[PDB]
């Protein structure tokens, strides 16, 4: 069903979301 | 872009550089239309016209009578005229299993007469058509290898004569033509 | 590279040029014969294309385009049959047999007409310098 | 129990055979994605491969596969032998069992584990870990269908324990216990102590062998056992085979020395780790080495019949395909095959057991079973590259 | 705090010392630790024109950088002066804790989410484009598109394959400015030896890619089962590499410096290199028209060293079983005797029979193609007008005779021993049998796999295996032979 | 005693690989192993400041 580059994009965007969520938490802890 | 004369009922093309695929289709609709005019039937049938085939057979037998009188040039003219009649005026829905064997029969007679006459290249190209259509038989390869030896290309003649032995290796003339081709190709190389 | 649109051109010309019924009927047989020729050529060429695809030379995009062409030529022949059915009553079934037959006979006529061109190319290629008789 | 309505995510199988130039790079990219997903921590964790997105990791994929291979060896599932649709339905059942086991094991790790019971953060945690394990399992399928070199579970455990080897060899992480700054890495501390401290003969002797942290001598013994396993994982007993149904097709059926391919000694290690907890609650070196040798030999000969590569079964496969041994009779293929296969597999169990004993005595950075599992995986990749043709 | 990051700088040079030296040192050990005779490699550069050589011209550092880094860094380490277990890592404090920390997280996130997906996707598109035989996807689709609608009406020429070949997309990627109708005229000017204008560089790069494009077209057409396009394709490959148009006396137009109009005018009887060597060494200059002694020696030295094949014991073999049987997998096993158009008719009976029969040892007959693989490579072809230095290659293709088609993928081989050609046997000329060792004359082996198995029915069946010389218009080999299937 | 003799009888005919074979096996498998170790070790090394900063 799923192309392999779609799997690669899903994984990289997933890990990017996990990083950016910690970054949002750290910036919100530093500012507020 | 195409417009035609309604009186002749004949589709012609405009004054442009037409592609070959477009030109052949217009010419085929032209011959198919002038056959369908002569069909004169509401529903027309795959079985062939007997009177037209009888006229073609009679015009071919005229060339046979010229062949019996040792008049080879008029025989070649009459056989080529009969083949042009059977290719042009015959309907495309005339019976394929009676059109193609009649065409191969008259054509084999044409090539057999034309090789004796001396016009080798016409016989070669016509026999290459007869081979490519699918008759394939050693009696074709005898005349084809003989003609390739007569017009002095031995490398194609060797492959043609080996394909001739490749149908019936017990053929007597094909082995002699193989020896002839190898002997003259030894002069070609060495 | 086909005569599919060429029947449609005569069809559009029919609305203004008061063309003959036999001409518009006979132009349909050419698209039918081209459809039967491409259908049989498609069916006999499908194993070699599949062998090139499994071997790895031809590419996946052409294989998808090839399957699309199979479905498209089947739909086109189904369209031609409907065009013949609307064109004449009681003519839809014998059309297929006449269609296959003029397909084979039309291919034979092209292969026979090309021999003069092949003979001229042969003279240019092998340098015979032939006379009016054979040399 | 076979029919199921499949609307589950599954990667497309390639119609064209994928070349080795893509099979190497997709194994590399899949490995890189797997490990970069491994080393990253979660969002939901509040309290100060555990505590990461692989908190359960490959273990549900291994668990569902082990359960369904146990059921297939039980023959309770009664799978069709040649039906591709029934094998696909078995793979769909393995997929569904894997997804359910992922969600259940993840819910157990969330509610029971150290993350704490306090709730939208908990929902984000469970969806986070579930989607991470889902994309690891789908990446395993992407390696398994033919895009990578194959056997994504074996690839992941081989690369993980090779990473354990290179981490114990090259750790930058320094530990100072009274004496001074010492590196957990072996050769890191070797170059550091030969660069900094005076009396470099004493520093050379100290950095060569020291019982606190992993040695450079242990790294040299690791390289020596690595090269010895690479020489030992050849030893193909080439018997000649001659086909009879299609005449004149001549090849060789190879018999590796590691005929069981590193399966019995991990079961032996599990049995050893289980019996030590029982015997403690309730001369030795010679009994230990002969126990490892004899036990791994007996485990090899028992795993012969269970695995399905028995001399009777491979003789049935020869009589089904029609390949006799060259210059020998018809029943002679089974006579010679029973002469070769059980002795070869039991001796392969003896060699892998002696390799594990040499790894434990010499003090290798990893287990000999671990290094041998990594080398069997990469050597199978080399065998596939030699069959297809590789760069 | 779990880790400490060594703010006193006593540690972070020492880790990167090993991390640099373990990369450098084996590369230093690698770099410090670091059959056939070609005649035409010397003579090719003397007749290749200056424009082609200018085109060919137009189209250890890291180690010493590492050691200079090691010296400065070890000086910095030596410059330094020097229970509760406290874990720490080697990486420095400012790299992690200070103001470089948002810089590092931005560089990491950008490096991951850009450098992996963009480069992996561009690489995946680039690898998905080019097929297994080295040609682009849409040019393969373009070949099959022009080759399916090829009706058998028009005979294949040397111009029609150029007309198919100019539509390749790999020429459009090199030069997007101009149309493929100009590409066809440019290849026509390359064949017809015409001086082009501004795009003379374009012509040479187009021919250099036309090599692989004609191999791709040959593979597509020959797997397609249409023999005439494949045979004409190899003829156009000869035509493009030797840069002479297809003519019945092309075999001596491929010679380096002949007077073309003079030879066409004066003597038309001499078509073959073998018939060219019938005349004497002094007499050949007046016929070939060049009339320069060093040039005559150069032409005769090139015309000696062209390869001409000739079969000895061409038949089928089944590996392991001496008799061909139904439903078996035979392989084509023909043994060529490579000649020079100067060696008159080595008889088959004088072959000492020890090298004709393949040895029936199991290590040999497991895969018979290894004995072919042990043969040396074909040396550099003569052809100066083809831009790159070119390995001569032999391509073969079988033919089922009853259909007139091909039945399998064409096998392209470059493993032959041309020590039959060299100056050690220069005595043996066409213009007898005395003082020559027959074991010195080396017979090559051409073992070709048959793509289909042997058929199920018993009966005499015929295949036609031809081999053709790429990069040469020599005396090619075209034979038919039987498979006496007997069960 | 008997099994060891039959095992070395098997190993005498076991086709021990030659040095030219062993060199290719090492140059493929061990270099792929070291490449695996480097590709892994770079990730675990880079992710420790990542785990301290990003947390």
């Amino acid at each position: 069903r799923v192309d392999p580059l779609v799997v690669l994009f899903l994984a990289v965007g997933f890990i990017f979301s996990v990083v950016a969520l910690h970054v949002i938490s750290k910036v919100a802890g530093k500012l507020f | 872009t195409l417009e035609y004369n309604a009186n002749s009922k004949l589709i012609t093309a405009s004054d442009a550089v037409v592609a070959l695929s477009t030109e052949t289709n217009i010419d085929q609709i032209n011959v198919l239309t002038t056959s369908l005019i002569g069909e004169t039937n509401p529903n027309f049938t795959p079985q062939p016209n007997e009177a037209l085939s009888k006229m073609i057979k009679g015009l071919f037998e005229s060339g046979m009578k010229n062949l019996q009188q040792k008049k080879l040039n008029e025989a070649l003219k009459n056989v080529s005229l009969a083949i042009e009649m059977a290719q042009r005026k015959r309907a495309p829905w005339e019976a394929f299993a009676i059109q193609l064997p009649e065409l191969h029969f008259m054509l084999r007679s044409k090539i057999d007469l034309c090789l004796i006459l001396g016009k080798h290249l016409e016989a070669l190209q016509d026999l290459d058509f007869l081979l490519g259509t699918g008759l394939i038989q050693p009696d074709v390869f005898v005349r084809k290898a003989d003609c390739l030896l007569k017009l002095r290309q031995w490398e194609e003649a060797r492959a043609t004569c080996e394909r001739g032995l490749a149908l019936a290796p017990e053929d007597m003339k094909l082995r002699a033509l193989l020896i002839e081709t190898a002997r003259n190709l030894a002069e070609y190389n060495g | 590279n086909d005569a599919h649109d060429l029947y449609f051109q005569i069809k559009e010309m029919s609305e203004n040029e008061k063309i003959h019924e036999k001409v518009l009927k006979a132009a349909l047989l050419n698209r039918g014969a081209e459809s039967v020729r491409r259908s049989l050529k498609l069916k006999e060429l499908a194993p070699q294309i599949n062998l090139l695809y499994k071997n790895g030379s031809i590419g996946e995009d052409y294989w998808k385009r090839f399957e699309t062409e199979v479905k498209l030529i089947e739909l086109e022949f189904k369209d031609t049959l409907q065009e013949a059915e609307r064109l004449q009553p009681g003519w839809v079934q014998l059309f297929v047999m006449v269609c296959k037959e003029i397909c084979f006979n039309q291919a034979l006529s092209r292969r026979y007409q090309s021999i003069l061109k092949r003979k001229e190319v042969c003279i240019k290629e092998w340098e015979l310098k032939i006379n009016n008789d054979g040399r | 129990f076979k029919p199921f309505e499949s609307f589950l995510p599954e990667v497309i199988a390639p119609e064209r055979k994928v070349p080795y130039n893509q099979k190497l790079i997709w194994t590399g990219v899949s490995l890189l994605i797997f490990l970069i997903l491994g080393q990253i921590p979660l969002y939901g964790i509040v309290s100060s491969n555990r505590g990461t997105l692989l908190e359960l990791g490959v273990s549900p994929i291994i668990t569902s596969s082990m359960i369904f291979q146990f059921l297939q060896g039980t023959q309770l599932l009664q799978i069709r032998p040649e039906s591709k649709q029934d094998r696909e339905l078995f793979q769909i059942a393995q997929k569904v069992c894997a997804i359910i086991l992922i969600l259940g094991q993840a819910l157990v790790v969330v509610m029971t584990g150290n993350y704490g019971a306090p709730l939208p953060i908990c929902l984000l945690l469970i969806f986070q870990l579930m989607f991470a394990s889902l994309i690891v399992m789908l990446l395993d399928e992407l390696l398994s269908k033919g895009y990578g070199l194959g056997s994504g579970i074996s690839l992941f455990t081989a690369t993980n324990i090779a990473e354990q080897i290179f981490w114990r060899a090259f750790a930058p992480t320094t530990v100072n216990s009274g004496r001074g700054k010492e590196f957990e890495g072996a050769v890191i501390a070797f170059f550091h102590l030969l660069a900094v401290r005076k009396d470099k003969k004493r520093a050379l002797v100290e950095a060569f062998y020291r019982t606190n942290l992993p040695n450079m001598f242990q790294v040299l013994m690791t390289v020596a056992i690595f090269l010895f396993v690479l020489y030992l994982q050849g030893f193909r007993y080439e018997l000649p085979i001659r086909s009879t149904k299609v005449r004149g097709q001549i090849g060789i059926y190879p018999i590796k020395l590691f005929y069981t391919s590193n399966t019995p000694i991990m079961l032996q290690s599990a049995l050893t780790s289980n019996i030590f907890l029982i015997s403690q609650i309730l001369i030795k070196t010679i009994v230990y080495i002969t126990f490892v040798l004899g036990s791994c030999a007996v485990f090899s000969k028992t795993w012969i019949e269970i695995s399905g590569t028995s001399p009777r079964d491979i003789a049935k496969q020869f009589k089904d395909q029609g390949m006799v041994i060259n210059g020998k009779r018809e029943t002679s293929i089974y006579r010679e095959l029973k002469k070769i296969i059980p002795t070869a597999a039991a001796f392969g169990g003896a060699t892998i057991g002696a390799l594990s004993v040499g790894s434990d005595l010499l003090g290798t950075l990893g287990s000999g079973a671990s290094i041998l599992m990594a080398t069997t995986t990469i050597y199978g990749y080399y065998e596939a590259a030699a069959k297809e043709g590789g760069f | 705090t779990n880790y400490e990051y060594d703010e006193a700088s006593e540690t972070w040079p020492s880790f990167i010392l090993t991390g640099l030296l373990m990369v450098v040192g084996p590369m230093t050990l690698l770099q410090i630790y670091q059959f056939n005779e070609e005649v035409f490699k010397n003579l090719n550069e003397e007749y290749t024109s200056d424009e082609i050589k200018q085109f060919r011209r137009k189209f250890n550092i890291i180690i010493i950088v590492g050691w200079i880094l090691v010296a400065i860094l070890l000086q910095r380490i030596n410059s330094n002066d020097a229970q509760s277990t406290s874990h720490g890592i080697a990486l420095p404090r400012f790299l992690v804790d200070g103001s470089a920390s948002p810089l590092l997280v931005v560089c990491y996130v950008a490096l991951l989410g850009l450098i992996l997906p963009y480069f992996v996707s561009r690489w995946w598109a680039r690898t998905q484009s080019y097929t297994k035989k080295g040609i682009h996807n849409v040019t393969a689709s373009n070949f099959v598109s022009n080759l399916v609608n090829y009706k058998p009406s028009e005979i294949v020429t040397t111009d029609l394959i150029l007309h198919w070949l100019s539509f390749a997309h790999e020429f459009k990627q090199f030069f997007p400015d101009l149309q493929p109708t100009d590409f066809e005229k440019l290849l026509q000017d390359h064949i017809n030896r015409r001086d082009s204008g501004k795009l003379n560089n374009a012509k040479f790069r187009i021919v250099a890619k036309c090599h692989s494009l004609l191999h791709g077209l040959l593979d597509i057409a020959c797997g397609f089962r249409n023999l005439d396009i494949a045979l004409g394709a190899i003829n156009t490959f000869k035509c493009i590499v030797q840069a002479v148009p297809l003519t019945p006396n092309c075999q001596i137009l491929q010679l380096p410096n002949v007077d073309k109009e003079h030879f066409i005018t004066k003597t038309g009887d001499i078509h073959t290199l073998g018939k060219l060597f019938t005349l004497e060494d002094a007499k050949i200059g007046e016929v070939l028209g060049i009339k320069d002694q060093a040039k005559l020696n150069e032409t005769l030295r090139v015309a000696s060293h062209i390869p001409n094949l000739k079969i000895i014991k061409a038949d089928f073999l089944v590996p392991g079983e001496n008799q061909v049987t139904p439903s078996s997998t035979p392989y084509i096993s023909l043994k060529v005797l490579v000649r020079s158009a100067k060696q008159p008719l080595i008889p088959t009976s004088l072959i000492p029979e020890e090298n004709l029969t393949e040895p029936q040892d199991f290590e040999s007959q497991r895969d018979p193609f290894a004995m072919m693989s042990k043969q040396p490579l074909v040396p550099y072809s003569f052809a100066p007008f083809f831009p790159t230095k070119r390995r001569g290659s032999w391509c073969c293709l079988v033919s089922s005779q009853k259909d007139g088609k091909i039945l399998q993928t064409p096998i392209i081989i470059e493993k032959l021993s041309y020590k039959n050609l060299n100056d050690d046997k220069d005595f043996f000329d066409k213009r007898k049998h005395e003082k020559f060792d027959i074991n010195d004359w080396e017979i090559g082996t051409i073992k070709i796999p048959l793509g289909q198995p042997a058929p199920e029915t018993v009966g005499d069946f015929f295949f036609r295996v031809i081999v053709k010389s790429t990069d040469y218009f020599t005396t090619d080999l075209d034979i038919t032979m039987n498979m006496k299937v007997r069960d | 005693v008997e099994f060891v003799r039959e095992g070395t009888q098997f190993l005498a005919k076991c086709k021990k690989p030659d040095l030219k074979e062993y060199t290719k096996i090492v140059k493929a498998v061990g270099i792929g192993f070291i490449a695996v170790g480097i590709i892994g070790y770079a990730i675990k090394l880079i992710h420790i400041p990542i785990r301290y900063v990003i947390v």
